[PDB]
RNA sequence: CCGCGGCGGUGCGCCGCGACCGGCUCCGGGACGGCUGGGAAGGCCCGGCGGGGAAGGUGGCUCGGCCGAGUGUUACAGCCCCCCCGGCAGCAGCACUCGCCGAAUCCCGGGGCCGAGGGAGCGAGACCCGUCGCCGCGCUCUCCCCCCUCCCGGCGCGCCGG
RNA sequence: CCCCGGAGCCCCGCGGACGCUACGCCGCGACGAGUAGGAGGGCCGCUGCGGUGAGCCUUGAAGCCUAGGGCGCGGGCCCGGG
RNA sequence: GGAGCCUCGGUUGGCCUCGGAUAGCCGGUCCCCCGCGGGGUCCGGUGCGGAGUGCCCUUCGUCCUGGGAAACGGGGCGCGGC
């Protein structure tokens, strides 16, 4: 009997089933990092325009 | 040199109206009255404490009449800051409406 | 460790509720000046409703019967006992913590005596509604010791006036003493108003 | 032996890729074109008449028992305590102040110094003020207050470490049976080394607390709840 | 109608069902789809060879 | 006998810890899609064009010290409101939380509780043992360089050489 | 480009459990209300006969008693003391 | 003062105005009436209540010496009267 570990939680299990998830989830960290930065620079440009 | 346990009552066992379930107490903790002001207590160590005729041992001490059933505040019971605990034996019902010392000492603070 | 509630200006079954639940958690509760307690709905109404309760009795042997206490203390204590499990041991154990009084006698005349606002008439009734005073209701239903309770309580309130007056005098002395002293307590009192008192 | 050529994005997920890695390491250009009977294995010795003998390193067992347990199954994860990663509640910084809850320094306030290897906290309530020496405590039984002395620069000795804060006595046999054997021995003595180390640490900390007003008194004082006061409500 | 609730799922709903609660019916035994080589074994004739293909 | 060396199973009794996995239950973060390619709003104001409550107005009366307050009438804009034409970057389902629906258009981190349930080594001169699948990587058998600097070595806490 | 009485082994076709009472042992799944009623298995139980325990027994059988110790889901059973 | 069974709970205190709610609380009376107080008017303060139970009181290591601020306070189950 094989323990079903939940892929949604268990990163590696997900990959063993669906290997492409590594790439998808490489992005949408990086994609979000990108977008977080951009919002800081917008907030900086709004504070500078206010000054 | 003073008290190091927040006071709490043992209000009874977890239960539906006509079916009791002994293995799961309901502690009313002194001064906490919202399923909001009861995160703190989750995870904490709690003790029904009492004494009896025959002596017992005591950690860090000579033998003594006092005994406890240790426990653990497990989760947060219905709305009005009542809580649930789960003790290592089930509490004895003699206890119903007495003190059970809730500690601070599995802290997440 | 003891709850002393001034029964005055509460709603009979409202305060009872709180008391019951307290008493079962193991709080020794004392209610006091019950005859002040006031029951919602108009008087005649409630007198009639007590008079039902007096109509109730075991035919064959009244002596065994529902014991209609007339004293407004008892009357409150009866209505707590209706909100307890009093046949059990734990319900009777609880009921032995409740202590009730017709007026307010010596151990608790000199005690800061609480109020439950959730039971309070001025909070729970609309102000355009009628309500009995229990004192009256007891009286008309057979309670004796109304006048005696009243006339002891005048003597209580007179004695209390004096206590209060003398308290007021000490408070005035303190206020004056702080004004005398302020400059030599400045670098305490300051800290108590940086950490949120005095203001 | 180079370090990791990609960083960590998140536990287990690499920042880079396969093919972005292929470039970095350079799998291009790093291509490796590469196309008993008589002789006894492991014994051997000397000795006189008849010639030289052959012993056998590791000789087979002189007895077997009648039944025995049969292996396990590899299990994959689960890593002996030494090797575990350690933790720390962010509220505990070096030179914070704690309330040590549970042992005979019960409710005593105290100064945190460093995390040990173990995981435990090295702590001192400069034995002077509080009566709490160089001791360990477990994160868990320790409220972290919001009071911090700038301990920053104090040479807490390197040699004081998890090993030296560790209980000692008792070996196996001796006389054993009767009314004797290590029921006596009796005391933990303190040792000059420990007294020196305390001194060395205290002198360094102690000024820093005396620079804060009141704090030495705070530290002397014991923590304890009282009436009309609730852990959940108040703060440390 | 009175016995069921039903509707048109999301994509996410498909995934969350199929990864978390998806078990094959393999030789009539209910079996947790732990690895792709279970899906393939029985739907390979259909070009369905991994968890992902099944969802699709 | 001392080695608590290596392995195997164990604990007299009471306890505590830790990290890993299964399952839950919550919390805190952030990033996005869609819509009336959202509605309102905010902010700068300019030019016009009307309409209404009702105004720095006036008026009858009242109440207080020309001024303030309270009613009343016709009603422009010197309190606003409303529509009509024309135009700006500050928006953004907005921490000014006014009103959705969502996530291959979505991920990170933290806490509480319950649980561990199984056992692919029984060879005589050579392991009492790993490991399957997956992730990658990470390293190396390819060279370079740069930094920081822990151990050690050297030179003047600073600088240079695992 | 050689032979396992020796490749050293995650696979070994040269020989094969610690395992294999094959009425044995092992692994996966799913499932489990029940009168009347049916069927299965009882190393449940009582009395007697053929076999069989180089069985037990005056150094104490049967039976009886038992706030002693255990096993069995259970029917029941094993122990200790009298 | 010494031991020694048993029964248990507990694990800082709060020593008090009356009451009102489409209202209250406190001052001070310059002024007036009543028995240091009570009642009155007038004025001044607070009033999502700080003269607040969202509160108040009380401290929780022991000792040393050798400075300051604060200082005649505390005790001897200290002892007699009202
Ligand atoms: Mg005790
Ligand atoms: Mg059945």
């Amino acid at each position: 009997r094989v323990l079903k570990k939940n892929p949604l939680k268990n990163l590696r299990i997900m990959l063993k089933l669906n290997p492409y998830a590594k790439t998808m989830r490489r992005n949408t960290i990086l994609r979000q990092a990108r977008n977080h930065k951009l919002r800081v620079e917008r907030a900086a440009a709004a504070l500078a325009a206010k000054s | 040199s003073g008290r190091l346990w927040c006071k709490a009552i043992f209000a009874g066992y977890k239960r539906g109206l006509r079916n009791q379930r002994e293995h799961t107490a309901l502690l009313k903790i002194e001064g906490v009255y919202a399923r909001d002001e009861t995160e703190f207590y989750l995870g904490k160590r709690c003790a029904y404490v009492y004494k009896a005729k025959n002596n017992t041992v005591t950690p860090g001490g000579k033998p003594n009449k006092t005994r406890v059933i240790w426990g653990k505040v497990t989760r947060a019971h219905g709305n009005s800051g009542m809580v649930r605990a789960k003790f290592r034996s089930n509490l004895p019902a003699k206890a119903i409406g007495h003190r059970i010392r809730v500690m601070l000492y599995p802290s997440r603070i | 460790q003891v709850l002393v509630l001034d029964g005055r200006g509460h709603l009979l079954g409202r305060l009872a509720a709180i008391v019951a639940k307290q008493v079962l958690l193991g709080r020794k509760v004392v209610v006091v000046r019950c005859e002040g307690i006031n029951i919602s709905g108009n008087f005649y109404r409630n007198k009639l409703k007590y008079l039902a309760f007096l109509r109730k009795r075991m035919n064959t042997n009244p002596s065994r019967g529902p014991y209609h206490f007339r004293a407004p203390s008892r009357i409150f204590w009866r209505t707590v006992r209706g909100m307890l499990p009093h046949k059990t041991k734990r319900g009777q154990a609880a009921l032995d913590r409740l202590k009730v009084f017709d007026g307010i006698p010596p151990p608790y005349d000199k005690k800061k005596r609480m109020v439950v606002p959730a039971a309070l008439k001025v909070v729970r009734l609309k102000p355009t509604r009628k309500f009995a005073y229990l004192g009256r209701l007891a009286h008309e239903v057979g309670w004796k010791y109304q006048a005696v309770t009243a006339t002891l309580e005048e003597k209580r309130k007179e004695k209390a006036k004096i206590h209060y007056r003398k308290k007021k005098q000490l408070m005035r002395l303190r206020k004056q003493a702080e004004k005398n002293v302020e400059k030599k307590i400045d670098r305490f009192t300051e800290v108590l108003k940086t950490h949120g008192f005095l203001v | 032996p180079h370090c990791s050529r990609n960083p960590v994005l998140v536990r287990g997920i690499g920042r880079y890729s396969r093919s972005a890695m292929y470039s970095r390491k350079a799998l291009y250009k790093r291509k490796y074109a590469a196309p008993v009977l008589a002789t006894v294995t492991k014994p051997v010795g000397g000795d006189k008449n008849g010639g030289t003998r052959v012993v056998k390193l590791r000789k087979m067992p002189r007895y077997y028992p009648t039944e025995d347990v049969p292996r396990k199954l590899l299990s994959h994860g689960r890593k002996p305590f030494s090797q575990h990663v350690r933790k720390l509640r962010a509220s505990i910084t070096p030179g914070t102040i704690l309330i040590i809850l549970t042992g005979r320094h019960r409710g005593k306030r105290v100064v945190f110094l460093k995390q040990l290897s173990s995981g435990l906290l090295l702590v001192t309530g400069p034995l002077s003020l509080n009566r709490v020496p160089l001791r360990r405590t477990h994160q868990k039984f320790v409220i972290a207050t919001s009071t911090k002395i700038d301990i920053s620069g104090v040479k807490i000795p390197k040699h004081l470490t998890d090993a030296y804060f560790k209980k000692k006595q008792l070996r196996k046999p001796r006389h054993q049976e009767g009314e004797i054997f290590d029921t006596e021995k009796e005391k933990y003595e303190i040792t000059e080394q420990r007294k020196v180390d305390q001194k060395a640490v205290d002198s360094q900390i102690l000024p820093k607390i005396k620079a804060v007003p009141q704090l030495q008194g705070y530290l002397r004082s014991v923590f304890a709840l009282t009436n009309g006061v609730y852990p959940h409500k108040l703060v440390f | 109608e009175p016995y069921i609730a039903w509707g048109y799922p999301n994509l996410k709903s498909v995934n969350e069902l199929i990864y978390k609660r998806g078990y094959g019916k393999i030789n009539k035994k209910r079996i947790a789809l732990t690895d792709n080589a279970l899906i393939a074994r029985s739907l390979g004739k259909y070009g369905i060879i991994c968890m992902e293909d099944l969802i699709h």
